């Protein structure tokens, strides 16, 4: 009886692990993409600040 | 209602929908119970409750 | 002779023949209407005189459609003769798509009731209207305009949320200009979008979509 | 269960590698954007002068 | 007076500079009422004039030699569209090829002087003053100047 | 200012026309759906009647 | 955006867009009523009514006409308040709470006086 | 220095005097009123303008929030209060009490 | 009828009626979909589509664009052809068979080509 219960539990665990592999893959890739987007956005903002500051300095 | 009154009866009113509710509220006719919010797409549960 | 005034002024704008050097002068007269009364005397005269009209409207401007050009009534009688081949190809379906979108706008909230074709037309039109928006003092080169209209009319904005379309476009146009300028160079030199260039642009678009982030945290891939 | 766990671990390692690659691309793009915008600012400085 | 020296200058309807940058060397003189090119002195408009505005360039394209009206209520963005076109001509100017270069003439009729100054600043910021001439007839000018500026 | 108010009324009437036409088409679709539901309900009524 | 900044410009444009849409929908509301609008349009109508009421203000020179002393709102507070309004953060407050007041503190006090909490 | 706009549509409705409150205004304001009247009628004109706006807006509202319903009730009562027959002047104190 | 004849007027009125009904059903087609229509509505849509495509003609001026020359349909041929078309005697033919052609002989020739 314990073997049958363990077999059912292990089938469920195998299914849920095959699902969780994809779930974690997607989660980590979303995190990496978010990091990339944040880096690009802050780089653009820093460049905007650079150009604005240089505008002010040139005007002075 | 006219037919029932001519037949020596009194109407006890139940309403489905809001327009009839407003009509009878203006007429001041009493409504024992009213069910609203499913006239557009009624389910069997509403009919079961009414019945 | 006020009509004569304006007509004599505006008929000097001409494309000269090859015998006379081939020079040209392009006129962009401006007319200020009152309460959008294009039936007034001077607007009527100038409209009759010119080869096409760009009607700008306050209601469109307040709606965020900038430049506030009413594509429904704006016309150019020269038409495609004044476009390069790439723009002619990409922009062919814009007029009908926008007309259908304006027809369907009444059913914005009933998209579920609409059949598949009507909903697709509604979404495409919303994305195209977002695409035609442009910030001030920022003209675009013909190649960049071709690529943006290609995004709009080839369904590559279908997966992008409307509120992000603009941003997407801009970033995409940046990305290409930094890594795949050969597409822009080909468009500029040949004035047409070659099949190889088109497929390279499609692959670049798909990769960038892999890299792009919607403002609502969703994904724009596929 | 064993094969699913092994495949999950392999997918996790592949996700690590792919995340590393995409963040590397992000680093390159960020530095390129910074350099290009600095160049634009310098050109506009020349115009102002 | 007419000549290449008018590029980058602000003049009044008589060609006299009003920007305070000195004299303008005139190549020759042109009467304001010379006849337009005759019907047999022209050819079909075929070369694009890119305004840089997607809506115009895709929906109502403008060719070289065309007369495209910009019509609308006040504060609808007409001057913005025209200034964007003039700014867009800058890459064509930098090409250096006269077949691609487009020389811009901005005629201001009845505008207040500070508005013309703002337009000139916008053109300079984009480097359009290199190939642009401004004929200015501000609101304070006599009705004759406003009539003759175009 | 008769012309101005007339133009405003024209705009209002046009908007009302658009909304009413859309509602009419939606009502056509909803009639289709309601008739389908009636047909779906018919067989149980027949069987319970028998 | 260049002069007033991105935040001010964006908030002002959003306010103008909402008010324009409300102006477009006014005739439909008058004839067929609000209940025939889409849910998003109902939300926009409520937001627009609150925004248009909040654009009103008790002025220093208006006391002689209303008896209410005037008020002044800093620009930062105005931008923040209209950013909050355009996002529907005050949708739960009655529209009357937004009529002829100053900043967000005045809004909270008037809403409390009217039986609602900001 | 201001105007009292009279409308035939308001007159036929029973609003007598048929003063259109929205577009009628006094350019002197409280300076022309005694202190008691200024106190009891400080915001009456604005309140009635808002009431008319809401009444037009909520003409076909199936259900109204409590605040809007209360505003409509108050405005209707104020409109009834302002009605006055011809040749029936009220002393300033009586007007103050009525507006109170 | 007092000018063009009774048959001409009858055929023209039938064509106009069919086209008007098709225009009316256009909105339902566009939004609810063609399948939403009844069977008679579908029949009339097909007939009206064929009629409206048959009103197209290969013009002489169009020969400068396409090598095919123009066609001149005598009035009697046009009347009888559109009378037959309104009766539904060509509803089975493909739609493209009614594009840019002259009379009935051209219609048959293009039908055999498809
Ligand atoms: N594409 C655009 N995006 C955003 N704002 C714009 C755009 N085009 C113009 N504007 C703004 O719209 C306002 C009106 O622009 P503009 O002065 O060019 O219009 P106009 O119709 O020529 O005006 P006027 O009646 O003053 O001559 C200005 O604030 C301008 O900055
Ligand atoms: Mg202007």
């Amino acid at each position: 009886e314990a073997m049958l219960a363990k077999t059912a539990a292990d089938n469920r665990k195998s299914a849920e692990q095959v699902a969780a592999a994809q779930a974690d893959y997607e989660k980590e890739m979303a995190e990496a993409r978010a990091q990339a987007s944040a880096l690009r956005d802050e780089a653009r903002a820093a460049g905007r600040s650079v150009v604005d500051e240089k505008r002010a300095q040139a005007s002075g | 209602f006219s037919l029932l009154r001519d037949e020596g009866k009194d109407p006890v009113l139940y309403v489905v929908g809001r327009k009839a509710l407003g009509y009878f509220s203006f007429r001041q006719r009493t409504v024992v119970e009213s069910w609203t919010g499913f006239s557009e797409r009624p389910t069997y549960e509403n009919a079961r409750e009414i019945a | 002779d006020v009509f004569y005034l304006h007509s004599r002024l505006l008929e000097r704008c001409a494309k000269l023949s090859d015998e006379l050097g081939g020079g040209s002068m392009t006129g962009l007269p401006i007319i200020e209407t009152k309460a959008n009364d294009i039936s007034a005397f001077i607007p009527t005269n100038v409209i009759s005189i010119t080869d096409g009209q760009c009607f700008l409207e306050s209601d469109l401007f307040n709606q965020g459609v900038r430049p506030a050009i009413n594509v429904g009534v704006s016309v150019s009688r020269v038409g495609g003769a004044a476009q390069i081949k790439a723009m002619k190809e990409v922009a062919g379906s814009l007029r009908l798509d926008l007309s259908q979108y304006r027809e369907l706008e009444a059913f914005a909230a009933f998209a579920s009731d609409l059949d598949a074709a009507s909903k697709a037309q509604l979404d495409r039109g919303a994305r195209l209207v977002e695409l035609l928006k442009q910030p001030q003092y920022s003209p675009l080169a013909v190649e960049e305009q071709v690529v943006a209209i290609f995004l709009g009319t080839q369904g590559h904005l279908d997966s992008v949320p409307v509120e992000d379309v603009q941003r997407f476009e801009s970033e995409l146009l940046e990305h290409v200009k930094a890594s795949h300028s050969d597409i822009f160079d080909g468009i500029r030199e040949t004035k047409k979008l070659s099949e190889e260039a088109e497929e390279k642009l499609v692959s670049v678009i798909n990769e960038f979509k892999k890299g792009f982030q919607a403002s609502d945290g969703s994904s724009v891939v596929v | 269960l064993a094969d699913a766990d092994a495949m999950h671990a392999k997918a996790l390692a592949d996700a690590k590698a792919e995340s590393e690659k995409v963040t590397e691309e992000a680093k390159q793009d960020s530095e390129r954007i910074a350099a290009q915008l600095s160049e634009q600012a310098g050109s506009e400085a020349e115009r102002i002068k | 007076p007419v000549g290449d020296a008018f590029l980058g200058r602000v003049v009044n309807p008589l060609g006299q500079p009003i920007d305070g940058q000195g004299d303008i060397a005139a190549e020759t003189r042109r009467a304001l009422e010379l006849q337009a090119p005759s019907v047999v002195q022209r050819q079909s408009v075929s070369e694009p004039l890119q305004t840089g505005i997607k809506a115009i360039d895709a929906m109502t394209p403008i060719g070289r030699g065309q007369r495209q009206l910009i019509i609308g209520d006040r504060k609808t963005g007409k001057t913005a569209v025209c200034v964007d076109t003039i700014l867009n001509q800058r890459e064509a100017w930098l090409t250096g090829d006269p077949k691609q270069q487009v020389r811009c003439v901005y005629v201001a009729i009845g505008q207040k002087g500070t508005t013309i100054a703002s337009v000139k600043r916008a053109l300079e910021e984009g480097g359009a003053m290199e190939y642009t001439t401004i004929v200015a007839a501000p609101a304070s000018d006599a009705a004759g100047f406003k009539w003759l500026a175009p | 200012a008769t012309l101005r108010e007339l133009r405003g009324r024209i705009r209002s009437a046009g908007s009302i026309k658009k909304i009413t036409k859309a509602q009419e088409l939606i009502a056509t679709s909803r009639i289709a759906k309601a008739q389908a539901r009636v047909e779906a309900a018919r067989p149980y009524a027949a069987e319970i009647t028998n | 955006p260049a002069i007033v900044g991105d935040e001010h410009y964006r908030v002002a444009q959003e306010v103008i867009r909402i008010l324009q849409r409300y102006k477009d929908l006014q005739d439909i509301i008058a004839i067929l009523g609000i209940d025939e609008l889409s849910e998003e349009d109902k939300q926009l109508v409520n937001r627009a009514r609150r925004i248009e009421r909040f654009l009103s203000q008790n002025m220093m020179a208006a006391e002689q006409f209303t008896g209410q002393p005037g008020s002044t709102v800093p620009l930062k507070e105005t931008i923040e308040a209209f950013d909050k309004l355009t996002k529907g953060e005050f949708d739960h407050l009655p529209e009357q709470a937004f009529f002829l007041i100053g900043g967000l503190d005045d809004l909270a006090k008037k809403a409390e006086s009217l039986g609602a909490k900001l």
